[PDB]
This record gives C-alpha cells, sequence and structure tokens, in this order.
RNA sequence: GAGGGAACCCACU
C-alpha cells in the first residue's frame, strides 16, 4: 500500500489493500472473531 | 560389517553408503550380528 | 428328533463353535473392505460423469473398468516385487495395491468422425489393503504358509499398514438413511418435526435431509412447513405439493390423508391449506420456492429451473431422482406429513434417537467409499483442468500425464495415517479418530480394537442419553465393555455373534414384490391405501399389499432357504401401523437366532450330529443357515420377534408366559464382547466391576501375538509364563485366550496380613517372584534414518569422533560399531548412544544428531535391523529388551475389576502358610470385596481350587445352572478341603495359627502394563520451555510437575504465602526486568556497562529493578503487542 | 511359553514333567490321574501343568534369523 | 554436562 500510494493507483485497489491490512492486523490481535475467514497457515491450520 | 539376510539366512559384508541388499536373493531387510562383547547375567 | 435338555448345552456350544469356525471375529471389517474393493470402487468410477471438454475440438473422457493388483512394492530400481506385510511393517511401507482403470477418449471434430483411444489399465493411484482381506497376499494361506511368511496365524487381520503402522478403522454410528423419524423439538417453535436423511441407494453421495415440521401452538392454528435442502427459509408443505404438480387440495390430501373419514387429520391440515391458498399454480409455487433459494435468480425462469432442480435432484433422492418420478416423491412426502400428523394426534409414538435400529454402522467399506468418491472427483477435476489447458492453447493432451495418482494415493494414505477423515487442507472441519493405531499390548486388546464402534457425539456433551446403555443393545453391543471417563457409553464394542450387514441390491426383492401381487404406487388410486399395507424397500415406498401376513410368510420362507432374499436382509412388519419395511442396506447390526415354530426348535439332533463332524461332512454354519434353522435378526426386526431365552421357555407347561415364541437365543452369554467374555461368573459381579475388567483386560500383559520376535513395535510387552485360566468361559475358546493368554493362576489368599494390602493393594510372594511369577519383558523400538534434506545436508550413520563432531551430549560412543549402529546383545543405559547419526554442517564439519536411549530405561539391545525406506535411504530399527521383575507399585488385576498395586513382597518364610506348606502367591485385602460385591471373584477362587484338585478346567459361563456355589462347595469338600474354601493358615513370622480361617485358592491374575518404573519421575532443575521459560512437560523431557490453579487455591487457604511464592515464582521462572520509575514500561538495561536507559522518557537514572516471573514479563509484552500499556509502578 | 522350572508357590520341580504329562495324556489318562502319577499332590503344583500353555512349540514354527 | 512446536488418538487416577 506504500507502493500504491507513493505512485498513483485507483481508489478501489487502495480500499482493497486497506481491507487486507485491516484483516491482517485484526487477525494478529484476534483470529477467532466471527463473520470473517480465519487466518490460516499454508498447511491449513489456523494461526494463533 | 556382517549382516544376516532376513529371508535367506546368509551373512553378508556391507560397507558404509552401500545400499542394503542381499547379494544372493536381493532382500532389503537385514539384521546385525550378535555382539562379541562379554555380557554377564545373574541367574535370578 | 428334538434335542433333549441334557444335551442342549453341548449342542448350543457346538453350533456356536461352528459359527466361529466359519465367520471368526473380524468378519465385519473384512466383508466391508471386500465389498468396497469389489463393488464400491467400480460404482464410484461409474457414477462419476464423463468429462466433456470444448475450447472447436470436443473431447469426451470416460472411465470404464477398474483393475486392482496385488500389493506390490517398487524400489528405486523400479522392478516390482510381491510386498509382504512384514516387509511393509519393517520398512515402514504402505501395504497398498495399485489401482488401474480403463479409459476411453473420444474426439469429436467438425467434419470428422468420432475417434476412439483405448487407454487400457491406466494407473490412477494406490488403494491401501486391509490385512487378510480378499486382495491381501495372506488370503487363502494355511497356518504353515503364514508361519513361513513370519505371520501369526492367530492374527485376525482387519487392519491396514500405513507407513509401517497398523491402523484400524473404528466403525462409526450414524442415523439411518431413507427413514422417517418424527421427534418433538423442545423449547423451539416446532411442536413436532419429521426428518428423513435421504440418500440414494446404489451410489456414494451425501445425504440430503428434509424436515417436515409443525409449528407450535404459541397463531390461529398450527401449520406444517418443510425445510428443504438448498432452501434458506421454511416453505409451507402445500406449496411444495403444488410445485410437485398437484394444484387441487383433494389430490394433496389424498397424498397426505389416506382415510378421508378421519376428521382430526383434516382439522390439522386445515391451517396449512389456509396458509397456502394464495398460491394455486405449480409455476407460482416453484417461484415461491425459488425466491428462498441459496442465490435467488433475477430471472423468474432461472428461479423455476432452480426450484425444479431442488425438488427433483435434491429433494428426497432415494425415492427418485430421474425425470417424471414425482408421484413416488409426492406419496413419500405425504407419508412424512401423515407420520407428522400421527405423532401430533398421539396416535403414533415418537421415534427414539437412541434406538439402535435407527442407527447404521459405517465400517471400512462405506468410509473408504466416501473418501474414494471425494478423491476420484478431485482426480477428475485435475484431469479436466490439465486437458482444458492443453486444448485451450494447444490441440492435444497426454492422458497419462493428466492423471495425478498422488491425489488418490496420498489422500487415502493421509486419512488412514492421521485418522482425520477428509482432506489434508480441511483437517479442522473433518472427523478425527476414525483411523487409530491398532492396540497390540494383548491379543484381547487387538480383538477389542478390531471390533470397536464409536458414536461420533462430542465427549464434551454432558447429556446422558447417547451414553446410556439402551435396551436395543441386547446381543448387538456388549453391555459391559465401555471406556471410563469422557468416552463412557460413546465408545462401544461388538457382541461376539453380532454381524454388521454389508449391503445388497434391492432389485431381486423389488422384482419379486412386483409379481407377488403388490401393486405399484403409480397404478393405484389413493382410496386403496387406507386398508392396505404400505411396503418400504430401503425406506422407499414402492407399493401396497392387501394380504400382508402371507406376504411376510413368503418373504421369511424365501430368506430362510437363501432364495431371492439373502440372509442379511431385514424385513419388519409394523402390524399396528400397517407397514412392511424391507432393509437391504449396509450398516445394520444383526445377530443369528434359532428359529422356533410352534414351541419347537427347528434345530434337531440331526443338525448337531452333522456339525459334530464339521471337517468330515463339510457341514458348516452356512449349511445351518441354508437349512432354515438359524436366521439373522437385526435390531428393527428384533422389536417384532418373540425370543425364548432358552429352549426351556419352549418346553413349558400350561402357563408358558407366551405360546407364540418365534426365535430362541443360541446362548445368552453371547451378548458379551471380546473383553467381557473372559470374565468368569460375570453375573455374580456388580456391573461396573465387569466394565472395569473389560477396560483392564486390554492392559494385561501376556503374549500379544506369536510372531513378536519378527515385529519391532514401539511398545511391546511379553509375559514369561502366561497360563490359561483354571476357570474359563466357553466363549473364551474363540477369543484364542487358550493360545495367547494374559495372566497367571495365582494362589490368592484374601486376608489382612501386616496391613500392607490395604486400600486396593496386594502382598506378593517374593519367593514366587524370584521363580518367574509374573516376570515380563518390555521391548522398545527406536527408528532412525539418514535423510537428504537438501543437497548439502547429509545425515549419515557414522561412529562419531569427539574432535570432529559439534555439540555431543557428553556420552560414551564406544558401544557403537563403525557403521554407527549399536550391536545386539549390548547392555545399554539411559545416557547411552544406540544410533550414531551425524549431520553435515554447512573444524566441525558435522554436528551430532545421534539417537539416544530413553532416560532411566536400562536394558539390552535385542535386535538391530537395517533396511531401505520408501525413498531409498538407510533406515535402522533397534529393539531394546528390558526384563521387568514384579515390583512394589506394579499394577495387578484379577478378572473382576480388582485392580491394585503391589504394596510389599514377602519371602516364602514370611508369608502365611497352610498345613501343607502352601503359601499364597498374592494376598489381597478383604475390604476390596464388600462394597464392590465381586462375588464372582470368590466363586472363581473356589472353582479354581476344585479345578486344580480335580485336574480339569472349570466352567464359568455366565448363565449356567449346571454350575452352582453349593455344587462347587461339595466338590471341594470331596477333596479334603473345607467346603467354603477356607483353610487354617499359620503366621509366617511366629508359626502360630491365625485365629480366623483364610479364604485361599487359585484365582486368575493379570499383570497390567502400569509399572512404577515407567511412572516414577523427579526433577530438581533442568530443561525449560523456550517461550515461557518454565519447566518442560512429562518425565520423557525431564519436565516439572504442574502446580496448577487448584494447588494455588489450596496454598491460599493454607495461608502459606512464601511457599506459594516459591512454587509460582522462584521454583518455576525467576526473572529480573528494569522498569522506568516514570512510565512503568520495561527499560533498556545494559548491566555490563551499567547503562539503564528508558526510551520514551529520556530517563537514564529513574530505573528500578523488579523481580517478576518470566511468564508475567511475557504477558506484559504480549499486552504491549495488543497496544495495551501495563505500567508497573513502584510507588 | 515354556514350562516353568519351579512351581511358583512352593518351588517343586515341574520343568521335567511337561513331556511326561503330555505322554500320559496321550496314553488316555485323565488330567487328574496324569497329575497324580507325576507326584503333583499340592494344587499349586497341579496348576503349573494343568494351566500351562506351551507357546514355544508354535514359536519353533518360525524360521530363525540366527 | 543439553536444540522444535502443533494437532489428534489411546490410556491412567
Ligand atoms: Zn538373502
Ligand atoms: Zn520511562
Ligand atoms: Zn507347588
Amino acid at each position: 500500500l506504500r507502493r500504491n500510494e507513493q505512485n498513483g493507483a485507483a481508489a478501489h485497489v487502495i480500499a482493497e489493500d486497506v481491507k487486507l491490512l485491516q484483516f491482517h492486523v485484526a487477525t494478529m490481535v484476534d483470529n477467532e472473531l466471527p463473520g470473517l475467514p480465519r487466518a490460516m497457515q499454508k498447511s491449513g491450520r489456523p494461526l494463533k | 560389517m556382517i549382516y544376516i539376510c532376513g529371508e535367506c539366512h546368509t551373512e553378508n559384508e556391507i560397507k558404509s553408503r552401500d545400499p542394503i541388499r542381499c547379494r544372493e536373493c536381493g532382500y532389503r531387510i537385514m539384521y546385525k550380528k550378535r555382539t562379541k562383547r562379554l555380557v554377564v547375567f545373574d541367574a535370578r | 428328533d428334538e434335542i433333549t435338555p441334557d444335551l442342549w448345552q453341548e449342542a448350543c456350544w457346538i453350533v456356536i463353535s461352528s459359527y466361529f469356525d466359519e465367520k471368526g471375529l473380524v468378519r465385519q471389517q473384512l466383508d466391508s473392505f471386500d465389498e468396497f474393493i469389489q463393488m464400491s470402487v467400480q460404482r464410484i468410477v461409474e457414477d462419476a460423469p464423463p468429462i466433456d471438454l470444448q475450447a472447436p475440438p470436443r473431447y469426451l473422457l470416460k472411465f470404464e473398468q477398474i483393475y486392482l493388483s496385488k500389493p506390490t512394492h517398487w524400489e528405486r530400481d523400479g522392478a516390482p516385487s510381491p510386498m509382504m506385510p512384514n516387509e511393509a511393517r519393517l520398512r515402514n511401507l504402505t501395504y497398498s495395491a495399485p489401482l488401474y482403470v480403463d479409459i476411453t477418449k473420444t474426439v469429436i471434430k467438425e467434419g470428422e468422425e468420432q475417434l476412439q483411444t483405448q487407454h487400457q489399465k491406466t494407473f490412477i493411484g494406490k488403494i491401501p489393503i486391509m490385512l487378510r482381506s480378499t486382495y491381501c497376499l495372506l488370503n487363502g494361506l494355511t497356518d504353515r504358509d503364514l508361519c513361513e511368511l513370519n505371520e501369526c496365524p492367530l492374527d485376525p487381520g482387519g487392519y491396514f499398514i500405513i507407513n509401517g503402522s497398523e491402523k484400524v478403522l473404528i466403525a462409526q454410528e450414524k442415523m439411518a438413511t431413507n427413514t422417517v423419524y418424527v421427534f418433538a423439538k423442545k423449547d423451539s417453535k416446532y411442536a413436532y418435526t419429521g426428518e428423513c436423511r435421504s440418500c440414494l441407494e446404489n451410489s456414494s453421495r451425501p445425504t440430503s435431509t428434509i424436515w417436515v415440521s409443525m409449528l407450535a401452538r404459541g397463531a390461529i392454528g398450527q401449520r406444517i412447513v418443510a425445510t428443504l435442502p438448498y432452501i434458506k427459509q421454511e416453505v409451507p408443505i402445500i406449496i411444495v405439493f403444488r410445485a410437485l404438480g398437484f394444484v387441487s387440495d383433494r389430490d394433496i390430501l389424498e397424498h397426505i390423508i389416506y382415510d378421508f373419514e378421519d376428521p382430526e387429520m383434516m382439522e390439522m391440515v386445515k391451517p396449512s391449506l389456509d396458509e397456502a391458498f394464495v398460491i394455486q399454480e405449480q409455476n407460482v409455487a416453484l417461484n415461491f420456492i425459488g425466491s428462498r433459494g441459496a442465490k435467488p435468480g433475477v430471472t423468474k425462469e432461472k428461479r423455476i429451473k432452480y426450484a425444479k432442480e431442488v425438488l427433483q435432484k435434491e429433494m428426497l433422492p432415494h425415492v427418485g431422482v430421474s425425470d417424471f418420478c414425482e408421484t413416488k416423491k409426492a406419496y413419500f412426502l405425504g407419508y412424512m406429513v401423515h407420520r407428522l400428523l400421527l405423532a401430533a394426534l398421539g396416535r403414533r409414538e415418537l421415534d427414539d434417537r437412541d434406538h439402535y435400529g435407527n442407527k447404521r454402522l459405517d465400517l471400512a467399506g462405506p468410509l473408504l467409499a466416501f473418501l474414494f468418491r471425494g478423491m476420484f472427483k478431485n482426480l477428475l477435476k485435475e484431469v479436466r483442468i490439465y486437458a482444458q489447458k492443453f486444448i485451450d492453447r494447444g490441440k492435444d493432451f497426454n492422458l497419462e500425464l493428466a492423471i495425478k495418482t498422488r491425489i488418490i494415493s496420498d489422500g487415502l494414505k493421509y486419512s488412514l495415517a492421521t485418522g482425520n477423515w477428509g482432506d489434508q487442507k480441511k483437517a479442522h472441519q473433518a472427523r478425527a479418530g476414525v483411523s487409530q493405531v491398532l492396540n497390540r499390548l494383548t491379543f484381547a486388546s487387538t480383538l477389542s480394537h478390531l471390533r470397536r464402534l464409536n458414536s461420533p457425539i462430542g465427549r464434551d456433551g454432558k447429556l446422558a442419553k447417547p451414553r446410556q446403555l439402551h435396551n436395543t443393545l441386547w446381543g448387538m453391543v456388549c453391555p459391559a465393555e465401555t471406556p471410563e471417563g469422557h468416552a463412557v457409553g460413546l465408545v462401544k464394542n461388538l457382541a461376539l455373534m453380532a454381524y454388521i450387514s454389508v449391503g445388497s441390491q434391492p432389485s431381486p426383492i423389488l422384482e419379486f414384490l412386483e409379481e407377488w401381487s403388490m401393486e405399484n404406487l403409480e397404478e393405484i388410486s389413493p382410496a386403496a391405501i387406507a386398508d392396505a399395507t404400505k411396503i418400504f424397500v430401503n425406506g422407499c415406498w414402492v407399493g401396497i399389499h392387501k394380504d400382508p401376513e402371507q406376504l411376510m410368510n413368503t418373504l421369511r420362507k424365501l430368506r430362510r432357504q437363501m432364495d431371492i432374499i439373502v440372509s442379511e436382509v431385514s424385513m419388519i412388519r409394523d402390524i399396528r401401523e400397517r407397514e412392511i419395511r424391507i432393509y437391504t442396506d449396509a450398516g445394520r447390526i444383526c445377530r443369528p437366532l434359532l428359529i422356533v415354530e410352534k414351541q419347537k426348535l427347528l434345530l434337531k439332533k440331526r443338525h448337531i450330529d452333522q456339525l459334530k463332524e464339521r471337517e468330515y461332512n463339510n457341514y458348516s454354519w452356512q449349511d445351518l443357515v441354508a437349512s432354515g434353522v438359524v436366521e439373522y435378526i437385526d435390531t428393527l426386526e428384533e422389536e417384532t420377534v418373540m425370543l425364548a431365552m432358552t429352549p426351556d421357555d419352549l418346553q413349558e407347561k400350561e402357563v408358558a408366559y407366551c405360546s407364540t415364541y418365534t426365535h430362541c437365543e443360541i446362548h445368552p452369554s453371547m451378548i458379551l464382547g471380546v473383553c467381557a467374555s473372559i470374565i468368569p461368573f460375570p453375573d455374580h459381579n456388580q456391573s461396573p466391576r465387569n466394565t472395569y475388567q473389560s477396560a483392564m483386560g486390554k492392559q494385561a500383559m501376556g503374549v500379544y501375538i506369536t510372531n513378536f520376535h519378527v515385529r519391532m513395535d514401539t511398545l511391546a510387552h511379553v509375559l514369561y509364563y502366561p497360563q490359561k485360566p483354571l476357570v474359563t468361559t466357553r466363549s473364551m475358546e474363540y477369543l484364542r485366550f487358550r493360545e495367547l493368554p494374559a495372566g497367571i493362576n495365582s494362589i490368592v489368599a484374601i486376608a489382612s496380613y501386616t496391613g500392607y494390602n490395604q486400600e486396593d493393594s496386594v502382598i506378593m510372594n517374593r519367593s514366587a517372584v524370584d521363580r518367574g511369577f509374573f516376570r515380563s519383558v518390555f521391548y522398545r523400538s527406536y527408528k532412525e534414518q539418514e535423510s537428504k534434506k537438501g543437497f548439502d545436508q547429509e545425515e549419515v550413520f557414522e561412529k562419531p569422533t569427539r574432535e570432529t563432531c559439534q555439540g555431543m551430549r557428553h556420552a560414551i560412543y564406544d558401544k557403537l560399531d563403525d557403521d554407527g549402529l549399536i550391536a545386539p546383545g549390548v547392555r545399554v543405559s539411559g545416557d547411552d548412544v544406540i544410533i550414531g547419526k551425524t549431520v553435515t554442517l554447512p573444524r566441525y564439519t558435522k554436528r551430532d544428531c545421534s539417537t539416544f536411549l530413553r532416560t532411566s530405561e536400562t536394558g539390552i539391545v535385542d535386535q538391530v535391523m537395517v533396511t531401505l525406506n520408501q525413498e531409498g535411504y538407510k533406515f535402522c530399527k533397534i529393539r531394546v529388551r528390558s526384563v521387568r521383575i514384579p515390583q512394589i507399585g506394579d499394577k495387578f488385576a484379577s478378572r473382576h475389576g480388582q485392580k491394585g498395586t503391589c504394596g510389599i513382597q514377602y519371602r516364602q518364610e514370611d508369608m502365611p502358610f497352610t498345613c501343607e506348606g502352601i503359601t499364597p502367591d498374592i494376598i489381597i485385602n478383604p475390604h476390596a470385596i464388600p462394597s464392590r460385591m465381586t462375588i464372582g471373584h470368590l466363586i472363581e477362587c473356589l472353582q479354581g481350587k476344585v479345578s486344580a484338585n480335580k485336574g480339569e478346567i472349570g466352567d464359568a459361563t455366565p448363565f449356567n445352572d449346571a454350575v452352582n456355589v453349593q455344587k462347587i462347595s461339595n466338590l471341594l469338600s470331596d477333596y479334603g478341603y473345607h467346603l467354603r474354601g477356607n483353610e487354617v493358615l499359620y503366621n509366617g513370622f511366629t508359626g502360630r495359627k491365625i485365629t480366623s480361617q483364610i479364604f485361599i485358592g487359585p484365582t486368575y491374575y493379570q499383570r497390567l502394563k502400569h509399572m512404577v518404573d515407567d511412572k516414577i519421575h523427579s526433577r530438581a532443575r533442568g530443561p525449560i520451555q523456550i517461550l515461557n521459560r518454565q519447566p518442560m512437560e512429562g518425565r520423557s523431557r525431564d519436565g516439572g510437575l504442574r502446580f496448577g490453579e487448584m494447588e494455588r487455591d489450596c496454598q491460599i487457604a493454607h495461608g502459606a504465602a512464601q511457599f506459594l511464592r516459591e512454587r509460582l515464582f522462584e521454583a518455576s521462572d525467576p526473572y529480573q526486568v528494569h522498569v522506568c520509575n516514570l512510565c512503568g514500561i520495561m527499560a533498556i538495561a545494559n548491566t555490563r556497562t551499567h547503562t539503564y536507559e528508558c526510551r520514551g522518557c529520556r530517563n537514564k537514572t529513574q530505573i528500578s529493578l523488579v523481580r517478576m516471573p518470566y511468564a508475567c514479563k511475557l504477558l506484559f509484552q504480549e499486552l504491549m503487542s495488543m497496544s495495551i500499556a501495563p505500567r508497573m509502578m513502584s510507588v | 511359553m515354556i514350562i516353568p522350572v519351579r512351581c511358583f508357590t512352593c518351588g517343586k520341580i515341574v520343568g521335567n514333567k511337561w513331556e511326561a504329562y503330555l505322554g500320559l495324556l496321550q496314553a488316555e489318562y485323565t488330567e487328574g490321574d496324569a497329575l497324580d502319577a507325576l507326584g503333583l499332590k499340592r494344587y499349586c503344583c497341579r496348576r503349573m501343568l494343568l494351566a500351562h500353555v506351551d507357546l514355544i512349540e508354535k514359536l519353533l514354527n518360525y524360521a530363525p534369523l540366527e
């Protein structure tokens, strides 16, 4: 998102990057919240 | 060293990094010799 | 001629011996796997649709005929070999057979004819093979051939070898499919609900469940709604009937209510008709259905297609899935609504979930079929992707490169290895523990684990009903054998003569019913349904019959002579409800019963005489089934039969309590399982003690298998001198307990001697123990392998050198030979190297990764085996042998739940003695008996005294009137002993007679696996965890004990605050941090340079030293990671 | 697995009696009469031979590694 | 003079 704001980019791709950053930060804090997919390790197990 | 073949009961010399195969019958499961060290059992 | 009552016991055990000579004990596993291999794999391949692919060129791929080979091994050379089960166990191979298939690829071009390519016998993966099944290499081999292959002939088979580990598929309970079950949901909006988990027969597909429910009173009236698959909202049932193609209320009520002269059914269907009056056309009803779908289409015609697809393909697949089969579906849905109204009226009883005729048992067959269905769908998906890619940009694709055999092979291997029944990426949302490592501590544990049933209800559930011993478990599930703790009642075991049905095609029964005067549902007016009998075949209402009694007589006659109807087909006449239900599907648990006609057994003396020469006449159990003498009755049919417990119930006078017996139990003691059948006199014990013995007979050390010298199991236990019991049951003749026994007949005196047997303890004779009494051997296997984890990394079996290897464990390495492996016959201790493996470090070019012996487990290297693994590296397995002499604290149990640790061992001159000089081998406390009421222990001791004096093996079959305590007492008094088993014992220390007379005699005891030397553990200081810096887990890692929360509460109540601080701070994890005196955050402290600096305050002098647990520092840093500021203030 | 040398309870020699006991049973003796002919009077010595399972015979049906 | 975690299963009081 630093790249997508340092050079020009569309509003929707910036919003999608914001959504992904929000998901990653929230799943760093809370990975068992309802309504969203669980953050998972590539083996398929969820993260702690 | 000397390994007994599991199937054909024969003893075979195997060096290190040599694949474990019986030179007679090509059986891949082989067993070590009983040791020559001296082991004492109390008869208890 | 009729069997006289004096010959009846001998005759019934003859027919039981014939049954176990034919079927054995693991017949359900082998039969399910054989059905899966022969029928289910081919059917799954057929039901998979052909692949149609267009960019244009059209390619049609059609999988036609499977081929399964015998289990073969391919080494890195590539030459196939017949792979033996011991080779699979030793080399950690998967005992699997390659599965080939015939594929046809047709090419359809524009302006060109169809082109056929016949890819015959195309390899698509490897199916793991159940041991001693049809496609196992041990099939049909005699006992001599099995011994020449280093296999135990007593080994049952019934398991798989996955990576060298023996895996058993535990049978899984489920609700029965295609059957209407009406329950009353509590504390819900529904007063009653009808449920049908509909699954189409002759195919492996998921079950679609429909809920025909009725709303509660609390609403002008109570209405019937339908919860359909792939429909979000509930739909009124009249709308579903209109969308099925019946718009008039008269036709819908004819499909629902069969007797129109019944007004209360009309009264209850009035609210549904009133609710769904606004829809009056089929298309409007389909629109209403499609408006509540998974994704409602914007086009109304798309909603019509979606609703039609739901109502045809996904609504009740078992009654019909093809086009124009809607009248059978309408009659079945009307039958569901009629059953709901019958439950609503109280005119029919609600269905029982715990009733075990409403349950099916998924054995290895159905479970492996579910797996293979999913994975063949995945393989076709990947073939479709590959061929799509090479027809999109290219023109042609190679089919042999299209198929990924890793899918089927590694999916079956993964699900059998882990027990997670599903996919590797979806392990969290799949059922676990379906596949378990096969218990090999005793032969009884092996048999019990091979005949194990499991309710897949979560063990955290605190409701009692699934755990309860249901009435319908008689003769099907052992009433004694259940685990203790969280899995009580949920994990069950098979009774000895219980057989789980394997499945059959309904087509012969359906044809016979079609031309045995049953009229179809399509060809009848509904007015004929009211007085006729509905006929269900695998839960499919196929027609009605006007004469149900002669129809059931004809069907029973056909099944009894093994005509059109096969023996495992269940046929139930619900006489009060006017229904005949015929079940041919798999998972129905049944048992054989003697047929009784007019208060007489059809088993005569001619059958018993023919069975006495089973290996001369070639008369077998199957001939007895074909004679119409015995027949298999399942739980649903057993609810309509009238069982005589014994033939004495038949030969009874003017008031026989019943003159209409239909069946007779072969022997009632056959209601027990494998582990409960070794209990002598189980009907003289309290039932929880029989449960405890059923638990502990799997922990008893004997000789678990005959070929234990070939096998290198991780844990193995072999008794020196296992004895068959002096007091046996007849059911033990088929558990092979006479050939692989677990225990010793012990002279047990029940006495209070020196106080060392109190509170479930035993005193053992030290002189007996010196003579080999209950001496055992512990075998432990250690596996290691060289592995090429990268090009530079190379683990190698070498004898290491101190000046060359990095990071040794300060141990001796001289006992290793120069191949890096210790030799057999060498004494080893806890700090000794047995496998010397070095890994190259990318002057210390390699570091030490040697395999060490487990600590405090002294022993002698019994065997060393060197081989090649699957991927061709050197693989060593070392069996170390240690002799376990009985010790204070070793667990011992009789066969009656009388567990106990050895409290002391006295020598022969210290033990009390009889006037003949007999000292007890074991002294147990009298107080173990009264609250337990294990009277079968006392009767076994008395019967064993009689047996050892007479020179015979005492019979302790449970329900036996020929054996009585008075008869055993008189027999004992005939041998010069007191009739009640008491003897005058003399004190060993003083020689004086004990004033009381001591009950003493032979009783079968078992040495349990729980030695004190496998449990004793102390830690002073040692290894700690990386994260929280607290001591480790378990004695195997030199860990500490948990001073848990309850211990913390207890030390709070004691008031010992300094002991609480010692345990929870400075015996676990002392730590020192430096915090700012202003902000309270942990500062940066350089103790070497004395630079105590706090960033965020520019503070270099107001820093304080705080002693805290390392876990509290970790907690505070985790909170700071969560943007919380825990500020430690020293003021 | 093999017959014990001693009776566990008293220490009477029973290891020289298993083949004699099998020969007596082959000679149509009852088990009690066969035990009585071998001098096993105490029932502790009689459970040695009565309850013995001779598993070594079936172990000898496997080809030896050594 | 001491270098993995996780998951699951069995068992013990
Ligand atoms: Zn060989
Ligand atoms: Zn600060
Ligand atoms: Zn004796």
